[PDB]
């Protein structure tokens, strides 16, 4: 309990508890799933509402024309990092007149988020990201943790009850690389669906989809723009 | 510099340093104020009459401008700081704006200053409460009060310091449109209220009054004795000749 | 024991932010209703004495001519955010020659969310979160909008929302009576009704404050008489 | 010139066990006189005077900051200042603004508060100190004062002869300088007393 | 990366004591003893420079240090801290000399040094110095002997002792010493009061002596100390 | 101003004149231009007077610290380093021209230091308005490994050349002789100049100056 | 260009100033006031650069008022004068110097009436009478001619009229009207304007 | 307890300890009852005025007052006196309070 | 860092600042120092704790600091902190002089130092100054003055008061003996010797144990003088010869 309250304190067993507790903040967020073909990168996110008379939290954010993100955790830290990423992208376009490669943006986020895990009284960023992007090396889905670690994923899911989605995605990886966009978004929607009890299901009110690709700037669909994707699914029955 | 959070939230959602500050206020000499028509009176209780003491050097009623006076209860040093800052701001208002200072404005300044000290690293809340009293241009008389939290409100009459609940009850029951119909009657009301907490004297009551565009007037203990005398007389010509 | 203001709980939460949320539960309750005819905001004043001039209680303020704000909790902390909001709206008008969208103002105020911390910061930076909940009620190009904000910095659009001590009760009551086609009259009426239900003192003209923003009319705080005309129809 | 903007003249002179410091009294802006009683000589202790000519603003400001430092010195240590030490203190103060200097050329005159041995000195605008056993001058009529003091000054003078000497020197030097004069004031200081006199001078 | 702790480590106890200062004083009263005598025509400082082995070269470090040409220093307590204070005292002395072109008065150097010591009882993140200083000086004909302690307080002495057994040394001084003493006799009684503790054979390399007359401060050579220790 | 410096077999002879001028008037007739730096290091100063005074005081201070700390004698290289770095840092805005000389563990050493921060180590140097006269004297009558009295004579001769051929120089001649174990701060060496005796007595008699006002203040 | 003038009597200070606010070749204002109350017994007459006069004067004013609110008694005209002179002198070598010429008139209950003259270089000089402006060159001598230290305030006003009439006759600048104030034991009194009814 | 800041909340909580009562340190009236009560049961010089004592100390509690009452007793018993005077209380006040 | 922070600038749950209170306790254990105002002057008289056979006496005093040509102060508590505060007082007074070219009014000097002490109580995390002061002075506004300040930065004016060990006894004695409007330097000196004689633990009282300073007004100048040991012995003898006189009456 004396190794619990500070990020600068290694535990006698080789761990840092504030980082792990910070990582637990990612599981508190509604689930989100991200998968790629060979040409497209798709984020699908289960939005989420406090009361029925409140709108749903937005979960996919636009960074640059070629990069969008899905958030899971503290929304304030999310917006912090999001502003940083947008600024870096604009700096890149300003100085080089070329879009910033996704892997470099991610590296910058790693650098930025590593710093407060090493200084006293600083706290790690309480937010996990899925980053969907397209550059000269194709589509990309990246994952960032509060530990400031990042991973290049072929598909991924984070948030509460995202283990299910992780399993489903782990089954259908072999299909994804050749899927068409509609099928890709479908797979993402199914992955997202397995993260719910049989009582509740997908709607045009609690689902956001985000696509970026070789012939498509990053775009967010929600409300009625999602309906053409959903109305095309197998009513998975218990 | 020292960058440590002193005032933070408690698990029940309270700011404990602010509460202890308010305790410090609760240990203060009693101060009350009532608002009249053409007079506003503030009176402060125990002057700690040590008799070998210069009263002038321990007054708890200061003037912020020709327009606004103020009383306080709590930690005298913190009060001195807040008072001086408020004075500076009262003047800088006249620099930046040819119009003078309104009591609400300076109240707002003081309030914000205290709140700032409740939410800055390193700092500790000022442990005072203030009764800000004045007459604004347009002639409406005004009395506001602040708190170590930074909250502020207007009052018709109020009390702060040791036994503020008692005086407040009394003032609740005795503030009428009949009382404070004359200056002599508002002052009388304040002396009546202050005698209900004070150590029973009259040499232990300071009363200051402000009226129209005239300056602050502090009462010498002769006049105070006279008022407490008419008080005791009416307390024996309308309370003796009845019961 | 003493931990920092920037500590996580093993459950994944900043204790300061949670504690602040707790601190809201002590504030006076407030109700906001969004409607295609405008947005209404009501709050109880909670006067602690007949001696206290109730007109010096403003838990409803104008951020700008088309954006109003109702606050619950530590009012002193609210003042800072309100000022920052006003300045922000005016800077956006200054720079771009157009009013701020309610969502943009809301976001701006919400950026001062988790901006607290001890070491590695300015000597005049915040020591703790803001112990206040806000309801921003405005009108813009998307029409009438209402947002809610808490010390977590999460802000969210709401159709009808209650903040304060009687948040739960009033919110349930709101759910029972809200539909996306009410008139502003029905909204105000409903608000005053629920408010009367939850208020400890008897509801009257100098006991709550009420304000509307309609598309054609700037932010309007209801006078005593205008309140009386509504309370009459109990 | 900047130094000629206000004009003015200050002289100090050694005697036997005595010392003298004089100055004109004009405060003038270029050709025009504004006042005839302007102070140029400041007491920095009993039996220690500093004489400031030059630009009147820096006269006043150097005098004032010098009094600042001096008061502090006399409080920290339990003694009046020695003249050497005052000289070095002034020098320091002037050199602090080496690249935007005060336009004053001070003259110090005073008796060692332990002994009685007279001390006189002068400094640059940037505080180069210069001690003599005869006299020191500063101002717009420096040449004149040098000319008179080289021809009038004898070594071991008694207070009356120091007086006559410094008075005639100041008067005749100053009366051939357009922007100095409007009166002369002369402080002759000895172990036992301090005599201050104002001479009859031309007012043109 | 690094900053500085900003809070005081020296704080009032409920009794009203600055505990860290008294514990620093405990560190002083655990160091080798030093005696200082002001003697009409000069000042004597002496201290026990007793090493722990034939291996240590006694001609390498000294405990009696000059601050200027007319002021000298000895200490009791922790060595390193003394070193720091001596550097700082030399610096202060030279500041004063730059400004007044007159060697710093002993009282003023004592004041300044004491101020430095007091800073580390109120500035953040530090402990007080574990050193008592004896400062001798010649200024204005008279001789001067001051002591400064870790609190930053200073006292003028005719004679005193610091370090281990400083109480008995102090009493011995109160009895077996008085005014009208020449520097020679003062050196004598200084070595005499140091001998009231020096467990072992007091050699010319076991103790260090400094004098301060109206010819300047100086350390006595080992030869001179041998000649004096022939008594 | 005429300052000169020479290296002889056992050490160093510095020389200077004593006039300080403000414009084309002599302001000081007995200015001291040879500054104490350390017991074994002395420095003649020409150029901006204030700057040579304060430069040389600063350096004296830091070197006193340095010897106090080292427990040894300062080296002349140390003074040269300190001066030349400080001077370069100020880009010649500090008008110090110096002749720095002394005796070390390594022997005698004479540097000339120019305001921009350049130095030269030389057997004989001159600086100031009278420097080229003195340099002529050196270039005509200098030989290596001179003895003390010869070097004193040579230096005084160069300073004299300066005095009589430069209007910026005048009055007396000051010498400073520094050897491995002696320091002769002769001041003044030889005054080749005297004010002529006053032929007349312009003595003013008491009361000859008119007074308006008097004020006696008794002291103690 | 601006005119100021001050005449100290045995127990009063008379001050007078032109009322023209001018720009380019035109008078834009003819009822402009050059004077500033600092205390109940102190007047500050400021003249000079466009922005510096009011900025400086108002700064000084606020600081004097602050002293009064902080200490309960008012500053003496001498303390005030040295205060303004310190502030003016500190800014002289700074990035933001103040080109102001000033008079400071006042009355102390102890030391009596006082008149201070300040150049824009911030040099402080006590005088029985002074003036600022080009007009001063034509008026000072008149004062020298007709000022006596025992002058009554009636005679003072008359003398002032002499100066102002001289201005009317010789000076090329217009200057038709003059604010006239007098400070004594009882405070600041406004006297009727000295004017020369041109048009 | 005198200091309630050093009690475990578990003991203070209600259930365990409900009513929490404070004991203020007289003032000017209570003391009168305290003084009158302590000097009313003895040969207290009807000359002096308990007031002098009441307005004497700064914040003296209900003890100090009793000590002064008793002090005189010993004073009384000292110089052999059945009826204390003034100084007796004075010496007491200065003998107890001060010291 | 959160661990080692003693938190000095923080409220206690009853509403008090612990370090300030404790500092007052520190003050209680310092040398007694008292001050009496009169109509023709004002005086400070203090117990000397530096009373040992080997002390050399190189300063004009021990507990009486001269701050300004019109004004002087005495101290009680930690002496080094007193050196700090006295230095700063000097600076303040000389700054006022540089700004206004006239001496600083005593109240403003006291307030100026008290704002420093208060500052130390409110922020920074440093310990407060364990020092109380008495200030004596004169100014052209309120004439002779006596003030007192505590480590909370809180100050007040008195006609007579005491500070340090056995302060309260001394205060009570002064409440008995003082003479509003009827005080002289002579009478006040008597009172000083009396109260000092009773409050000092070591009775009989030698001049080696006390330090007396008076501040008086002579011909437009302000004089501050520390009484030579001879005059002090005269005062003491006078006290005993008055005390043996009132004991005859029985
Ligand atoms: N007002 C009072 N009335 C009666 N007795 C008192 C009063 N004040 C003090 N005492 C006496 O002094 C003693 C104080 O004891 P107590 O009140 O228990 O103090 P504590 O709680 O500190 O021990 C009691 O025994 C009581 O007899």
């Amino acid at each position: 309990n004396q190794y619990d309250n500070d990020v600068t304190v290694w535990s006698p067993q080789g761990r840092i508890h504030q980082i792990e507790y910070a990582m637990e903040a990612v599981k508190q967020g509604s689930a989100t799933v991200g998968l790629k073909s060979k040409t497209h990168a798709v984020l699908v996110a289960l939005k989420r509402a406090q009361s029925e008379l409140a709108a749903h939290q937005k979960k996919i954010l636009h960074v640059d024309n070629h990069i969008g993100i899905s958030i899971a955790g503290l929304t304030a830290d999310a917006r912090l990092l999001c502003n940083f990423m947008r600024q870096e992208c604009l700096d890149s376009r300003f100085v080089f007149d070329r879009p910033l490669p996704v892997s470099r943006l991610v590296s910058l986020i790693g650098s930025k988020t590593q710093i407060p895990t090493q200084r006293y009284g600083r706290r790690p960023y309480g937010v996990g990201l899925l980053i969907a992007g397209y550059d000269d090396m194709g589509p990309h889905i990246f994952q960032t943790c509060p530990s400031a670690n990042y991973f290049d994923c072929r598909a991924m899911s984070i948030g509460a009850r995202s283990q299910s989605a992780r399993t489903y995605l782990e089954r259908h990886m072999s299909e994804f690389m050749e899927c068409n966009l509609n099928e890709l978004v479908k797979h993402g929607l199914r992955a997202l669906r397995e993260t719910l009890p049989a009582e509740q299901d997908l709607t045009t009110k609690n689902v956001s989809i985000g696509i970026v690709g070789k012939d498509l700037e990053f775009t967010i669909y929600d409300d009625d723009d999602v309906s053409p994707f959903l109305e095309g699914l197998e009513e998975r029955p218990q | 510099s020292y960058d440590r959070a002193i005032t933070v939230f408690s698990p029940d959602g309270h700011l404990f340093q602010v509460e202890y500050a308010q305790e410090a206020v609760k240990k203060g000499s009693t101060a009350v104020g009532v608002r009249g028509r053409d007079i506003v009176v503030l009176g402060v209780e125990k002057k700690s009459v040590a008799k070998l003491q210069d009263e002038r050097t321990v007054r708890k009623i200061c003037a912020l401008d020709d327009n606004v006076c103020m009383a306080f209860a709590g930690l005298t040093a913190d009060a001195r700081i807040v008072i001086n800052r408020a004075r500076v701001e009262c003047q800088s208002h006249r620099l930046t704006v040819e119009d003078p200072v309104t009591v609400e404005y300076i109240t707002r300044y003081i309030a914000s200053l205290k709140q700032r000290y409740t939410q800055s690293n390193g700092r500790r809340p000022f442990g005072i409460s203030a009764l800000i009293v004045g007459f604004d241009f347009d002639g409406t008389p005004r009395l506001y009060q602040t708190d170590p939290s930074g909250t502020y409100h207007a009052w018709k009459a109020n009390a702060i310091g040791r036994g503020a609940k008692s005086v407040r009850e009394f003032l609740e029951k005795n503030y009428t449109d009949e009382a404070i119909e004359t200056d002599d009657l508002t002052i009388k009301l304040v002396i009546k209220a202050l005698l209900e907490v004070v150590q029973s004297g009259g040499k232990n009551i300071e009363l200051a009054v402000m009226r129209r565009d005239q300056s602050l007037k502090i009462l010498n203990p002769e006049e105070i004795e006279k008022y407490v005398a008419e008080i005791e007389k009416e307390k024996e010509e309308n309370e003796k000749k009845k019961q | 024991y003493d931990r920092g203001v920037n500590t996580f709980s093993p459950e994944g939460r900043l204790f300061q932010v949670e504690y602040a949320i707790e601190a809201i539960k002590l504030g006076s309750t407030a109700i906001g209703i969004q409607t295609s005819e405008g947005v209404c905001l009501a709050v109880e004043k909670r006067i602690t004495s007949p001696l206290m001039e109730p007109s010096s209680i403003e838990k409803i303020v104008e951020i700008d001519a088309h954006i109003g704000c109702a606050m619950s909790g530590l009012i002193a902390d609210a003042k800072t955010l309100i000022d920052k909001a006003r300045v922000e709206t005016q800077n956006h008008w200054f720079t771009y020659n157009e009013t701020m969208t309610v969502e943009s103002v809301t976001q701006a105020v919400s950026n001062l969310a988790l901006q607290f911390g001890e070491e590695d910061a300015d000597p005049g930076a915040m020591s703790r979160p803001f112990g206040v909940a806000l309801l921003f009620g405005g009108v813009d190009e998307k029409g009438p909008q209402l947002f809610h904000m808490d010390p977590s910095g999460t802000f969210v659009q709401c159709d009808a929302r209650a903040i304060g001590s009687a948040s739960e009760g009033a919110q349930s009551s709101l759910q029972e009576v809200y539909h996306k086609s009410m008139t502003l009259k029905e909204a105000i009426k409903s608000s005053l009704i629920i408010l009367k239900q939850v208020m400890e003192e008897k509801l009257n003209a100098t006991n709550i404050e009420l304000a509307t923003v309609q598309p054609g009319q700037n932010f309007h705080m209801f006078t005593k008489e205008e309140l009386e005309e509504v309370i009459k129809d109990i | 010139s900047i130094m000629s903007y206000n004009g003015g003249a200050v002289m100090a002179m050694k005697g036997k066990n005595c010392v003298a410091i004089a100055a004109d009294r004009r405060f003038g802006i270029q050709a025009q006189m504004v006042t005839t009683d302007f102070q140029k000589i400041f007491p920095m202790g009993d039996r220690l005077y500093i004489g400031l000519a030059g630009l009147a603003t820096d006269v006043q400001t150097v005098a004032q900051r010098l009094k600042f430092r001096l008061n502090l010195y006399e409080l920290k240590e339990g003694r009046q200042i020695k003249p050497y030490t005052l000289m070095s203190m002034v020098a320091n103060l002037l050199y602090e603004k080496r690249f935007g200097p005060y336009y004053t050329e001070p003259v110090i005159a005073g008796l060692d508060p332990k002994t009685f041995k007279p001390f006189i000195c002068s400094l640059d605008l940037i505080g180069c100190p210069m001690v003599t056993d005869d006299f020191v001058v500063s101002g717009t009529c420096a040449e004149q004062m040098y000319g008179m003091c080289e021809s009038l000054w004898e070594p071991n003078m008694d207070p009356d002869h120091l007086f006559e000497t410094i008075s005639q020197a100041m008067l005749n030097a100053v009366d051939r300088d357009a922007v100095s004069g409007m009166g002369v004031i002369v402080h002759i200081i000895e172990k036992d007393k301090i005599t201050t006199r104002t001479l009859k001078a031309r007012m043109d | 990366a690094e900053r500085g702790y900003s809070f005081s480590l020296t704080t009032f106890s409920p009794s009203g004591k600055l505990v860290q200062i008294e514990y620093a004083l405990a560190a002083v009263a655990g160091g080798a003893p030093s005696v200082g005598i002001k003697a009409a025509n000069g000042v004597v400082l002496a201290t026990e420079k007793k090493q722990k082995s034939i291996l240590y070269d006694e001609r390498s470090v000294h405990k009696v240090e000059p601050i200027t040409k007319h002021i000298g220093l000895v200490y009791s307590g922790m060595g390193p801290d003394y070193r720091v204070l001596v550097h700082r005292a030399r610096k202060l002395a030279q500041q004063y000399y730059l400004v007044y072109q007159e060697p710093i008065p002993t009282a003023q150097l004592v004041q300044r040094v004491a101020s430095v010591m007091q800073e580390y009882t109120q500035s953040g993140g530090v402990r007080p110095f574990g050193v008592s200083l004896l400062i001798c000086g010649w200024n204005e004909g008279r001789p001067y002997l001051f002591q400064s302690d870790p609190s930053g307080a200073y006292f003028a002495w005719k004679a005193t002792a610091m370090g281990k057994n400083y109480v008995n040394g102090k009493t011995f001084l109160e009895k077996r010493y008085n005014e009208d003493l020449e520097l020679e006799d003062a050196i004598h009684t200084a070595i005499l009061t140091l001998k009231e503790s020096f467990e072992g054979q007091m050699t010319e390399d076991n103790i260090e002596v400094g004098i301060c007359n109206e010819a300047g401060f100086r350390r006595l050579t080992p030869t001179e100390v041998k000649d004096y220790l022939a008594a | 101003t005429t300052i000169a410096g020479v290296v002889y077999k056992d050490g160093i002879v510095l020389g200077a004149d004593t006039r300080a001028t403000e414009g084309m008037v002599v302001a000081d007739k007995n200015c001291s231009k040879i500054h104490f730096i350390s017991p074994n290091i002395y420095c003649c100063g020409a150029g901006t007077a204030a700057d040579t005074d304060m430069t040389t005081q600063l350096i004296s201070s830091n070197l006193e610290l340095h010897s106090l700390s080292t427990g040894r004698l300062p080296r002349v290289v140390t003074a040269n380093r300190m001066l030349k770095q400080m001077l370069f840092r100020y880009q010649g805005y500090i008008g110090a021209a110096l002749v720095l000389g002394g005796v070390d563990v390594t022997g005698p050493h004479l540097y000339s230091i120019y305001p921009h921060g350049s130095t030269d180590k030389l057997p004989y140097v001159t600086m100031g308005s009278g420097s080229l006269a003195a340099m002529a004297v050196f270039e005509d009558k200098f030989r290596p490994d001179m003895e003390e009295e010869e070097a004193k004579n040579l230096v005084s001769e160069a300073i004299a050349a300066g005095i009589f051929n430069d209007l910026g120089s005048g009055s007396n001649i000051d010498l400073c002789v520094i050897s491995k174990n002696k320091l002769d701060f002769l001041r003044p060496y030889t005054v080749p100049n005297k004010k002529g005796t006053r032929l007349g007595r312009y003595r003013c008699e008491k009361g000859t100056t008119a007074v308006l006002t008097e004020k006696i203040t008794p002291l103690e | 260009m601006e005119y100021l003038i001050g005449i100290q009597g045995p127990d009063y200070v008379l001050v007078a100033s032109d009322r023209v606010a001018a720009s380019n070749i035109v008078q834009m204002k003819d009822d402009h006031d050059k004077m500033f109350k600092m205390s109940e017994k102190i007047l500050l007459l400021c003249v000079g650069e466009a922005g510096d006069t009011v900025q400086f004067a108002e700064y000084i004013q606020k600081n004097v008022q602050l002293y009064k609110m902080r200490n309960g008694y008012e500053l003496s005209p001498t303390a005030a004068a040295n205060f303004t002179r310190r502030n003016l002198a500190d800014c002289l070598r700074s990035r933001t110097p103040y080109h102001v010429n000033l008079l400071l008139a006042g009355y102390d209950e102890h030391e009596g009436p006082a008149l201070y003259y300040m150049d824009y270089l911030a040099a402080l000089a006590k005088a029985p009478f002074a003036a600022h402006g080009y007009g001063a060159f034509l008026t000072l001598s008149i004062l020298d001619r007709y000022y006596t230290p025992t002058i009554s305030r009636e005679r003072a006003v008359e003398l002032l009229r002499k100066c102002l009439e001289e201005l009317q006759k010789r000076f090329i600048l217009n200057l038709p009207t003059f604010s006239v104030r007098i400070i004594d034991k009882n405070g600041i009194h406004d006297l009727d304007n000295i004017s020369f009814p041109k048009q | 307890t005198n200091r309630i800041e050093t009690l475990d909340p578990a003991l203070i909580r209600p259930g365990r300890i409900d009513r929490k009562i404070e004991f203020p340190l007289p003032d000017e009236k209570t003391k009168k009852r305290i003084f009158q009560i302590h000097t009313s049961r003895m040969t207290l010089a009807d000359d002096v005025t308990l007031d002098d004592l009441i307005m004497a100390k700064d914040d003296l509690s209900g003890a100090d007052i009793k000590a002064i009452c008793t002090e005189a007793g010993l004073m009384a018993l000292r110089e052999r006196r059945m009826k204390v005077t003034n100084e007796d209380f004075k010496k007491s006040k200065e003998n107890v309070l001060y010291k | 860092s959160r661990r080692y922070d003693s938190r000095t600038t923080i409220f206690s749950p009853e509403g008090r600042l612990y370090q300030v209170e404790y500092a007052m306790e520190a003050i209680g254990h310092a040398g007694t120092c008292l001050g009496i105002l009169a109509n023709d002057g004002v005086l400070l008289a203090a117990e000397r704790r530096n009373i040992h056979k080997l002390l050399d006496e190189v300063f004009f005093s021990e507990k009486i600091y001269k701050l300004n040509e019109d004004m002087a102060c005495s101290v009680a508590g930690i002496t080094s902190d007193a050196n700090v505060l006295t230095n700063e007082l000097r600076l303040i007074a000389q700054r006022y002089l540089l700004q206004y070219q006239e001496p600083i009014p005593c109240e403003q000097l006291v307030t100026a130092l008290c704002d420093i002490k208060q500052a130390y109580t409110q922020f920074g995390g440093k310990r407060p100054f364990g020092v109380s002061l008495l200030y004596i002075g004169w100014d052209k506004h309120y004439g002779f003055q006596l003030y007192q300040s505590d480590p909370s930065g809180n100050y007040g004016g008195w006609k007579a008061t005491c500070i340090g060990n056995n302060s309260a006894a001394a205060v009570s004695m002064l409440k008995q003996d003082y003479k509003e409007g009827e005080m002289t330097l002579k009478s006040a000196l008597a009172l000083a010797i009396k109260v000092l004689n009773k409050t000092m633990d070591v009775s009989k009282l030698s001049a080696e144990k006390v330090e007396i300073a008076t501040l008086t007004r002579e011909n437009g100048k302000t004089v501050i003088r520390v009484l030579k040991q001879k005059e002090v012995e005269q005062l003491i003898k006078k006290h005993e010869e008055e005390e043996a006189k009132a004991e005859r009456e029985k």
